[PDB]
């Protein structure tokens, strides 16, 4: 699956669609935050250290 | 039959 | 010598390209015949 | 360059040319590679999803975020290339080769010029691309979350409508669109 | 003097090609002694068949042949060693099919013992073209079969590996060589195929290391220049072993030469920029200006290559006009020849062996 | 009558749901790209709009995060061909595991800096740095 | 040089010809297999 969204974009106006936006790319920043910490402990626990 | 093969006879 | 034959070694080796390529796709279609021959086999 | 390395991360520049580094001869060569091997190509990226299909089996995601269709867009097509030319499929390459020519037809019915960009997405999408035993492509599916409302309605200065609208205004001229009574994009209150 | 005839049962007729062809296997010591002995035995009873005069047995029989041949590389078209031993079957098979056909322009330098074996009751021109073009077949696949063993062994030998002056080595290479050219000249190819093949996989291991060093960019040091350089000689003089300077493999590997000499060249001046246009004919300016934008300074002295010169560079050959290619094609396969090689021998004295068991095969 | 009951953002926050789990049943990839300018003709860099997207991505968090830890790693073999020269040849035996790490604790003194591991060592901000300064010094004196 | 430009010649005409007879023989070969896919199908 590909995932296509516009990222963090503020524009000089903000709106309800705007806010969603914001808030949807803060999840999805969110999760990949999330997966990348789970994958750095997964490479830290495949080798010793 | 996929080629089709033919056999020239010499003339002696 | 070697001008004349490069002039038309060009198109030799063009030709047998053609010729290398087209017993590829002979090969292609064997293999797929084949396939086929598997296929009624099956019935 | 364009391409680079961050972490597991990749990041790209907007290069606004056609850059010939997208050619097959390329895609085929990062077959087989371990990751980063090779210098930095979403083809990379792609190949290291097949070696995690191998590996986990278990589905694949890959996620495009930033600029609204500055290289997100090229980026997705060019994975989906990378995708038909390696299963080579001929039904399914015809397939892809549906869905890369109705990526048009999104992008006139959900895309619109703005300001950021004069082909930007103005909306999620989300495409799926199923797999058999055999690694091999079999269907596709779409999806799509939060399209943009005012859009349809409002367009802001420089901004256009859907390009689906002004699309079909210009062709308007069409025999089988005369009926229709449609005349220029400036004749209707949703593209001026 | 018995002349050779190869009588059998016609019935059984299909037994005896699989006792010929499916049934028997390269590694046998008796087709080991002289290169071609199913080749021999073949022609020699289509001779027989000729003095009886029986178009549709010969027919029968070469069609069955043919068959049987292609099944073999359907079935065992992996195994280097057979696909190499029935390139020699075929090859050899044509030269005699040439050699006593009875056309004149091959018995011009052929024994008049020799001539007195020809056939006279019927030609076959055409079968000797469905024979040419399976040689073909035959000689495609044997390349993709070697370029598949060399594929994943060219990147671990070549460039990963440091040469010292899953794990392979330039070494392995050389000893991976050494034994396809044993296998070749053990199984008989003709001394040119030799050559043709030889530059074939030399230009495909060159192409593996162009590609291979175009798309790395941390692997394009000026150090690995030398490692490079050394590694060619070292193919070099494996050729002057073989003394095949004659095949021509070496202009498949200019190439990878003058790439090797660019990088090793300095590049500050663009006095120095001339010379390197004039001396890298080979590659075109898309791999140049490639390899000059992703080159790295693996020591403190060495720097970036200047924009200027990238400027230089590609105005002084924009001339040239190449072909908006970058990759070599790994793919490619040279058109192929079979030159008419004649056998000198004695066709009658030639005898079955036991180990064969051809008991249904009597000899006259 | 339910989905219009739901408003907009209900909506909306069960489509994201729905992505999410999509995504977490999933292993994801990402990748970013980053606008070079507003003007948009080719091959034309800007500070501005590369530090404004940036920011937008929030990569230099990520950065800094693995800046924190131990983000370069250097290979037993890599370093050991990388520093020949650092190497010592009374200190060169058949295992580098062992003594590429005791040339290391001799030309750094602080153990927190490196971080010993089994097939790569883990080094700090600066030490790479270090490192290359004092081989490029030694080789430039020896020559 | 008029040997070789005749053996060349002679060449080019056995490439034509050789090109054409393949042809044919892989439209032949496109027909059976259209045709057997179509009674598969």
């Amino acid at each position: 699956g590909v995932l296509d969204i516009y990222g963090f974009e503020t524009f000089e106006i903000n709106s309800f669609e705007q806010f969603c936006i914001n808030y949807a790319n803060e999840k999805l920043q969110q999760q990949f935050n999330m997966h990348v910490f789970k994958l750095e402990q997964e490479e830290y626990m495949k080798e010793q250290i | 039959p996929i080629r089709p093969v033919n056999i020239p006879r010499k003339e002696k | 010598l070697v001008e004349e034959t490069k002039q038309l070694e060009l198109d030799l080796n063009d030709e047998r390209l053609r010729y290398q390529n087209l017993l590829n796709e002979f090969s292609r279609l064997e293999e797929r015949y084949d396939d086929l021959k598997e296929e009624m086999t099956l019935m | 360059l364009i391409y680079t390395y961050c972490g597991i991360v990749l990041v790209a520049i907007n290069p606004y040319e056609q850059l010939p580094i997208y050619g097959e001869d390329i895609i085929n060569a990062y077959s087989g590679q371990n990751m980063g091997d090779m210098d930095p190509h979403i083809f990379a990226v792609a190949e290291e999803a097949y070696k995690q299909m191998a590996r986990d089996e278990r589905n694949q995601s890959i996620i495009v975020s930033g600029e609204s269709g500055a290289g997100k867009t090229v980026s997705a097509k060019y994975a989906m290339r990378y995708f038909a030319t390696v299963s080579g499929s001929a039904s399914e390459a015809n397939v892809e080769e549906k869905v890369l020519a109705s990526n048009p037809i999104m992008e006139s019915i959900g895309n619109a010029k703005t300001t950021r960009n004069d082909n930007s997405s103005r909306f999620g999408k989300y495409i799926e691309i199923g797999f058999d035993k055999r690694y091999r492509i079999i269907g596709a599916n779409m999806r799509t979350y939060l399209l943009e409302k005012s859009r349809v309605v409002f367009q802001a200065e420089e901004e256009r409508n859907y390009h689906i609208f002004y699309q079909l205004c210009a062709s308007a001229k069409l025999p089988e669109f005369k009926m229709l009574r449609l005349g220029n994009a400036d004749s209707f209150h949703y593209t001026k | 003097d018995f002349q050779g005839m190869l009588e059998y049962k016609r019935e059984d007729e299909q037994k005896l090609v699989k006792n010929l062809i499916l049934e028997l296997k390269p590694r046998g010591v008796a087709v080991n002694l002289i290169p071609g002995l199913p080749a021999y035995i073949l022609f020699m009873c289509v001779r027989h068949a000729d003095y009886l005069n029986d178009d549709q047995k010969v027919r029968s029989l070469l069609t069955s042949t043919i068959n049987s041949i292609k099944k073999v590389l359907k079935k065992r078209g992996d195994d280097f060693e057979t696909v190499s031993f029935w390139l020699s079957n075929t090859c050899r098979f044509l030269h005699c099919l040439k050699q006593y056909s009875g056309e004149e322009g091959f018995m011009k330098h052929n024994t008049s013992r020799q001539n007195e074996h020809c056939l006279t009751n019927f030609d076959l021109a055409e079968y000797r073209q469905v024979l040419s073009d399976l040689a073909i077949q035959i000689y495609q696949q044997l390349v993709r079969v070697l370029e598949n063993i060399l594929q994943p062994m060219i990147v671990s030998g070549m460039l990963e590996h440091e040469t010292i002056q899953g794990t392979y080595t330039l070494d392995s290479i050389l000893r991976q060589l050494n034994s396809f050219h044993s296998v070749m000249c053990q199984h008989g190819m003709d001394p040119e195929l030799i050559k043709q093949v030889v530059k074939q996989m030399f230009y495909i291991v060159g192409a593996i290391t162009l590609n291979n060093l175009l798309l790395r960019k941390d692997m394009c040091s000026w150090s690995k220049g030398m490692q490079i350089r050394y590694n060619v000689s070292q193919l070099e003089e494996w050729l002057r072993d073989k003394n095949l300077m004659n095949s021509g493999a070496k202009e498949t590997l200019e190439p990878l030469i003058q790439a090797a000499q660019l990088l090793q060249v300095k590049k500050k001046t663009d006095d120095d920029a001339e010379a390197i246009c004039s001396m890298c004919n080979a590659l075109t300016t898309a791999q140049i200006v490639k390899v000059l934008n992703l080159y790295t300074p693996v020591n403190e002295f060495e720097e970036r290559v200047s924009v200027s010169f990238i400027r230089t560079i590609q105005m002084r050959l924009r001339d040239r006009k190449d072909s908006p290619q970058l990759l070599m094609d790994a793919k490619h396969i040279f058109p192929v020849t079979f030159p008419f090689n004649p056998s000198s021998l004695a066709l009658e004295t030639i005898q079955i062996p036991a180990s064969l068991g051809l008991g249904f095969i009597a000899r006259v | 009558a339910k989905e219009h009951k739901k408003t907009v953002g209900h909506q909306f926050r069960n489509s994201l749901h729905l992505l999410m789990e999509t995504l977490n049943a999933t292993t994801p990839h990402y990748v970013r790209c980053i606008k070079p300018n507003d003007f948009k003709f080719p091959f034309t860099f800007d500070e501005k709009r590369a530090v404004q997207q940036l920011r937008a991505c929030g990569v230099l968090e990520t950065i800094r995060i693995s800046a924190a830890g131990f983000p370069s790693r250097w290979t037993y073999q890599e370093f050991f061909s990388r520093y020949r020269v650092l190497m010592k040849q009374k200190d060169v035996l058949g295992d580098r595991k062992q003594t590429c790490k005791n040339v290391l604790e001799k030309l750094i003194l602080d153990k927190d800096k490196y971080q010993f591991g089994k097939t790569k060592i883990f080094f700090r901000a600066g030490q790479v740095a270090y490192l290359e300064k004092l081989r490029a010094d030694k080789l430039r004196a020896a020559c």
